[PDB]
């Protein structure tokens, strides 16, 4: 494919380089339409800049900290980080954040891989040998409120157990309500006054519950386990204008107030280099 | 080979819309409007299509460009909820599925100098201006005809007002990446842009939800020749088009 | 080979090789061709 | 009851967007079907699908 | 050759009305609704049609037949003014035609006596009870969904209420020319007619003409048994049907 | 495959609605046959409904 | 490709196809078809 084309003198009344960007529309003029050129090839494909591409590498999307202790003189297991509760959303990492949120409509295939890492902060003899559980719990299961409750038994729900150190990696399948995830919804859960706006089910892919499976033991381990995202036969639609200021909630499109100025001011006038 | 390309007339229903100084009209994603085909649809209903009693244009109340003014912005099909018959069948029916004919429309002499960036927004998500985890009301949404005027000043529970930032923490220099027209007073009076049903779904609620959202941004400032007054009216004109009404049901209720 | 039964479990589609920009680059009702006056 | 008895009723179903119905006169402004109890002793209505989302939650 | 004639069904948009004690729907004159062809319009404006949105049943506010009721008289299409979709459009366009199926319906026991007569004039003009030159005022010519109960005393500028007459100067007993059906409580529940457009002209004005009147006159009168409440309901459904709308125009503005 | 068919109007003497549960069968009444409906497809095939899957 | 010799170490069969509601639907003598009286 030629990617520049052999092309001489001109004097003609058709100026290709003249025309009204009011129409909206950006005429596809070419180097060989300005200056002389010379016949060159294109020798590239552009492999790596497909949606498929550059919405298809790991990044991690959540990480949380859970704990092997005794459940004696404990009132709620989750603020003694015996388990732990994440609301399945890619909103919590910029860098992915900012990719995925450049398109308005995306339809993709998941691969979740999940990391999990031990710590002794206080004194221990061994590297313990635990058993994390990941528990998917979709919208209307029974979140789990104990680190030995009921639900832990999964009867129905998808669950996954590996060794910490090593790691667990399991797909799946587009889970919206709609044909594509809406990264943006102009819009309400209700007609009402005082509800919520942009964060609604249709952005609600669920939950998931970790536990250390294996019983408590003499001494504290903090496992950190940490989430990663893959997306696989991405599809996506409406392009949209990247973000510039930073953020400050999940699903919501809020910046800072007092924020800094995005455009870099030049040293000089207009005319420096 | 003699013609002109400026001249243009578009007739829809009993109403008609000429131009003298017009651009060359956009298709949004080079896709003209269309009625929900067998193969798409969720919904067992069979729809209503009202034709020439709803496909009209529709003017909506003129905005006063001066020399200060920041921009404008109106939200789809909220604008339209006051207009004649779609208004009504947009709040008699459960859902709703349409495209649209926009036509901005700003007049001025060989004299007078500036530019409008008249784009289109599919889920304009709007930011609140105190920031953290705020939601924008409904109230403040949902604002009908009369749009929202960025020049005017923040408020409780309402979106942010910076133009510069589109209301949502993007610049306005990237905005051309979405459907968009310039009226250039030096070479347009005119910008008009046909948009298709942009959704995720194929027929969705008209009450809780806008489609799309149109800007009006004055980009090069208005300068008004010495003596004149500093001040351009700006008219908009919506038509809507392949409209479809499903699930009709009592009159819904909505806040204010 | 595919060593399990749903597509989900499947590996990239690689690339979509028929790329368009104009739908982007020129969403214009009249069709306008280089070279010939934009406005007459 | 009875089967010298009778009764005309009137099923109303209302699609969501609108207020749950307070009258008959707002409730068949909705998806209704007018029921004569006769020789038949079932009536069988069927909700029609009425939704823009292609799926809705059962919670 | 085993089958049955009392159950019949009319399913019109999403409204569907069941029966069980039925005697034949009537067909005024024998030919069923039809939308205005070409060889009869005058009006160039293309006629908008609204299909399921407006073609289905509204069920009427019930009527109470007592033992000493005379009868009820309503308007068409003035009887649904306030009736979803079909109300706005009726008010919002300044021409329309439109034709209708009515269904009355008016249930008792095995054990109950007494005779409805459910007939629809065209131009049903009514006679003052002043007498003499006076005219019948809007506001009581047009009553909406409560209609006119024809039990009731008579009002100043108002139509006269003698039954026996028809309100015009004609006897009971000769109503039956016009389409009519009867509700006989020990053979029938329901009456059902209907009727096309019935105008000297292909399209009119929707509000300040009504085409027909629907009447529903107890001719014997209700004998319930020993010990029963002296009263019966009476439910009237009526469901516009080949519906055409032209002249889009502001909403139409009338009395009260 | 089909899920709604599409169907107009009804004006007849058979009454798909109304029937006799003390039959003991729940009569394959569709959307179509209580309101006027378009076509439509499935778009499913219920494998995650499978005895073999639950 | 199966690794073993018995048929209770494969996996799944995934579904059976054919369905047929109306043996728990409408177990009847004799057939009823919708919109004829279900008694005469």
């Amino acid at each position: 494919t030629v990617a520049s084309i052999s092309s001489g003198p001109k004097h003609t009344q058709k100026v290709p380089i003249l025309t009204a960007n009011e129409t909206g529309a950006t005429m596809p003029v070419l180097p060989s339409d300005s200056i002389e050129t010379r016949t060159t090839y294109m020798h590239f494909n552009g492999s790596e800049t497909d949606v498929e591409c550059f919405l298809g590498r790991a990044a991690c999307v959540h990480v949380t900290e859970i704990q092997n202790k005794d459940a004696t003189g404990i009132d709620n297991h989750r603020e003694a980080k015996l388990f732990n509760d994440w609301k399945i959303n890619l909103s919590s990492l910029v860098q992915l954040r900012k990719k995925l949120e450049l398109f308005t409509y995306v339809r993709f295939d998941s691969e979740y891989t999940i990391l999990a890492t031990a710590s002794q902060p206080d004194s221990a003899n061994y590297s313990s040998n635990l058993v994390v559980q990941a528990m998917y719990v979709p919208p209307g299961a029974p979140n789990p409120k104990e680190w030995d409750d009921y639900t832990w038994q999964s009867a129905s729900n998808p669950s996954v157990f590996f060794k910490v150190g090593d790691t667990s990696r399991f797909s799946v399948p587009y889970v919206g309500l709609a044909s594509a995830y809406n990264c943006f919804y102009d819009g309400y859960s209700h007609d009402d006054a005082e509800t919520q706006y942009g964060i609604t089910v249709l952005n609600h892919m669920g939950s998931m519950a970790f536990r250390i499976v294996n019983e408590h033991d003499e001494h504290k381990t903090l496992v950190k386990i940490r989430v990663y995202h893959r997306a696989k036969h991405v599809e996506a639609w409406i392009p949209r204008a990247p973000r510039a200021l930073p953020y400050t909630s999940i699903g919501r499109t809020n910046y800072p107030k007092n924020t800094e100025p995005v455009i870099k001011k030049r040293k000089g006038d207009i005319k420096s280099y | 080979c003699g013609y002109s390309d400026r001249v243009q007339q578009i007739t829809l229903g009993n109403s008609t819309i000429t131009t003298q100084e017009a651009a060359n009209a956009v298709v949004c994603y080079a896709e003209w409007p269309e009625y929900l085909p067998d193969v798409d649809a969720s919904d067992v209903n069979k729809t209503s299509k009202p034709d020439t009693s709803v496909c009209r244009f529709y003017t909506l109340d003129s905005k006063t460009w001066t020399t200060g003014s920041k921009g404008w912005c109106w939200k789809l099909p909220d604008a339209l909820k006051d207009m004649g018959v779609f208004g009504q069948n947009m709040f008699f029916h459960s859902l709703g599925r349409s495209g649209y004919t926009v036509h901005v429309q700003c007049n001025a002499t060989k004299f007078h100098s500036g530019c409008l960036l008249v784009v289109v927004i599919p889920e304009h998500q709007l930011a609140s201006h105190e920031g953290g985890n705020v939601s924008v009301k409904y109230t403040f949404t949902h604002p009908g005809e009369r749009g929202i005027d960025l020049s005017s000043a923040n408020e409780v529970g309402g979106p942010v007002k910076d133009v510069i930032y589109n209301m949502n923490g993007t610049l306005l220099g990237n905005l051309l990446i979405f459907p968009h027209q310039f009226i250039n007073l030096r070479t347009n009076n005119t910008a008009t842009i046909v948009i298709p049903y942009i959704n995720s779904v194929p027929i969705d609620s008209m009450t809780r939800h806008n489609n799309v959202s149109l800007m009006v941004i004055p980009i090069a400032p208005l300068t008004v020749p010495t003596g004149a007054t500093p001040s351009l009216p700006i008219t908009v004109t919506i038509a809507p088009m392949c409209t479809e009404f499903s699930g009709i049901r009592s009159k819904s209720i909505v806040p204010q | 080979i595919n060593y399990y039964k749903d597509a989900a479990s499947t590996s990239s589609a690689g690339q979509s090789l028929s790329m368009d920009p104009s739908k982007f680059t020129e969403p214009v009702k009249d069709l306008m061709l280089k070279g010939a006056p934009a406005l007459n | 009851g009875p089967a010298l008895s009778s009764a005309k009723l009137i099923l109303a179903y209302t699609p969501p967007g609108a207020r749950g119905p307070q009258d008959r006169r707002e409730a068949m402004l909705g998806t209704h079907v007018v029921w004569d109890i006769g020789l038949q002793s079932t009536i069988v209505m069927t909700i029609p699908w009425t939704s823009g989302v292609q799926f809705r939650y059962t919670d």
